């Protein structure tokens, strides 16, 4: 089994540090997919994918939102790249209207005769796939954090009052499974303060955690801070930038395209975002956040 | 009169009543109102000015969409080259839509003229005395610069034309101006006062059909209120009528008596507007 030696630290006041050393996680949120190969997880495609956002400076990628190939995990750990493998997109509530995806067999239990193996069976899928998951890399130098959902209460239906009680089990699941390292997710709703993102961040800090949240900006992680001063964050998602390659007759999103495409300038983001530049000159000032995965660092399908 | 192509040489209204009252055949209307044309034939004949004059005007409900959305766009210039442009609604930025240029014609007694004979030109030779791109509707501005043959662009101040027309708002204002602020107090001299109905920006709303009224106080009588609609059977001796695409205008006359004239143009749920015109006396 391949090995690293290699430790870390998430101080809530100046942040993330690697072999005592601070350093600050300049990262990109990564899709699966190769492109005109589509989903193929080819090593060669893979390598270069992180050959390219290594010549960015990048030095760390967030997994989003799901178990990433080995030869992802293997690539890092040859290259030196900080992985953030992130295990879930939703949980026990579908998205998007998607009624075939995750969601409906997150809370499954499994089968007796099901032969499958890789990780504990004893409770649900959720669990068999978080295990499996920090089976494969428990070793892997380059893995930082487990990651253990992404925008779980957004573009679903029903109540979230369930979901505090799900976060505290998946966070004890993985404790359980893997000392070594903190669990992290990616929250949209901290910026919304709702009461359960609150005590889901609680949850996460009584446990040597790390909250991850999605969206914040500078004004926003500044009352995080002042808030739960027991919390050390991140930029779990960030930017989101809007932009075609090599378009320069606008300069910003601004009026409504006509030719499918948008400005190469950085003055296009969704809503909810921010541009590149107001994205990083957020994080870069703050010493208790402790970097930044953007999203994303390639386009995908 | 001879309203063709509703004309009629016996007795009896042609279509439904009001039927057009004049005729459709002026390069301007009745009114004074120059029609886009007019400027074709400034391009070709006046020499003492430039041009540069685009249709048609820039709004969703007045264009016309051929294949794939597109609305044809003509100049009308008397200049060397065109650059067209486009700018997004809420833009300051434009980016360069086509280029054309003409090429120099001279006959045997030394009469010169020009004709477009690009690629694209039309197969009509006629129609390539003048510029014509197809551009996909989209809100916002389409814009034009001239240049000459030395590649010297020709300045706004010293051309004349629409050379940009733009997608406004609602009707909001009117703008009343006259030709002559001074008259003859003879009993006999006008002014004549155009009335256009603009969005919130100043820009004419080329569909308004706004009933304009016209108050007139003091050394002056109204005579005359006009829009150049053929089917307005309207008195031309009231005090009022609709705009017509845009534009309305008042006929005053001054009196025997050296004085000041007001006049102001009012539209409902519109800001309304008022001019001065002063009469002097004579020896
Ligand atoms: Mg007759
Ligand atoms: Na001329």
């Amino acid at each position: 089994t391949e090995y690293g030696f290699r430790w870390t630290g998430f101080d809530a006041t100046s942040g993330f540090s690697l072999n005592g050393e601070k350093v600050k996680l300049k990262g990109v949120s990564m899709h699966h997919d190769q492109g005109s190969l589509g989903a193929v997880a080819n090593r060669r495609a893979i390598e270069r994918q992180v050959e390219i956002l290594q010549k960015m400076g990048v030095n760390s990628i967030r997994t989003t939102h799901n178990p990433a190939a080995k030869a992802l995990i293997d690539v890092c750990n040859e290259k030196g790249v900080l992985v953030v493998e992130e295990v879930f997109d939703m949980w026990n509530r579908s998205k998007n209207g998607n009624t075939e995806d995750y969601g409906k067999w997150f809370g499954q239990t499994i089968a007796g005769d099901n032969a499958v193996l890789g990780g504990d069976k004893d409770e649900t899928w959720a669990k068999f796939d978080l295990t499996s998951t920090i089976n494969r890399d428990r070793n892997a130098p380059s893995v930082i954090m487990w990651s253990l959902g992404n925008e779980m209460m957004e573009g679903i239906s029903g109540s979230v009052s369930d979901f505090p009680a799900t976060s505290a089990k998946l966070v004890a699941w993985t404790k359980a499974a893997d000392s070594t390292r903190p669990m992290t997710y990616g929250d949209n709703k901290i910026k919304a303060n709702w009461n359960e993102s609150n005590t889901m961040g609680d949850n996460l800090t009584a446990n040597g955690g790390v909250v991850g949240t999605n969206y914040s900006d500078g004004a926003n992680y500044d009352k995080i801070r002042t808030t739960h001063p027991s919390w050390a964050i991140y930029g779990s998602e960030t930017a989101s930038a809007i932009n075609s390659r090599g378009i320069y007759n606008r300069t910003t999103g601004g009026a409504q395209s006509s030719d499918k495409q948008l400005t190469s300038y950085d003055n296009s983001a969704v809503g909810w975002g921010a541009v590149a530049s107001s994205a990083w000159y957020d994080v870069v000032q703050r010493d208790f956040v402790a970097g930044t995965y953007v999203w994303t660092g390639f386009d995908y399908l | 009169g001879e309203p063709t192509p509703w004309n009629g040489t016996g007795s009896g209204a042609v279509g439904s009543w009001p039927s057009p009252k004049n005729s459709y055949f002026g390069i301007v209307d009745t009114a004074g109102f120059p029609k886009d044309t007019y400027y074709f034939y400034q391009s070709q004949w006046n020499d003492d000015v430039h041009t540069l004059h685009i249709l048609p005007a820039w709004n969703e409900n007045v264009v016309a969409k051929g294949s794939g959305n597109k609305v044809p766009v003509v100049v009308y210039t008397d200049a060397a080259k065109v650059k067209l442009y486009f700018t997004p609604k809420g833009s300051t930025e434009k980016r360069l839509i086509g280029e054309k240029s003409f090429t120099k014609k001279t006959t045997a007694a030394g009469y010169t003229y020009q004709v477009y004979e690009g690629t694209d030109k039309d197969s009509t030779a006629h129609k390539n005395m003048y510029l014509t791109w197809n551009v996909p509707w989209a809100e916002g501005t389409i814009s034009a610069e001239a240049y000459d043959e030395n590649n010297r662009l020709i300045p706004e101040g010293s051309t004349e034309g629409n050379a940009s027309v733009t997608t406004t708002g609602k009707a909001a204002k009117l703008k009343a101006d006259a030709d002559r602020k001074t008259i003859t107090a003879d009993g006999k001299d006008l002014s004549y006062i155009e009335v256009d109905v603009t969005d919130a920006n100043g820009h004419i709303v080329p569909d308004a059909a706004n009933r304009v009224t016209f108050d007139v106080k003091g050394a002056g009588k109204l005579v005359g209120v006009d829009n150049g609609s053929s089917p307005d059977h309207d008195s031309y001796q009231a005090d009022n009528r609709k705009a017509f695409s845009g534009k309305v205008l008042a006929i005053v006359q001054s009196t025997k008596e050296a004085g000041e004239i007001t006049v102001t143009a009012k539209a409902d749920g519109l800001q309304s507007s008022t001019v001065k015109i002063a009469t002097t006396a004579v020896p």
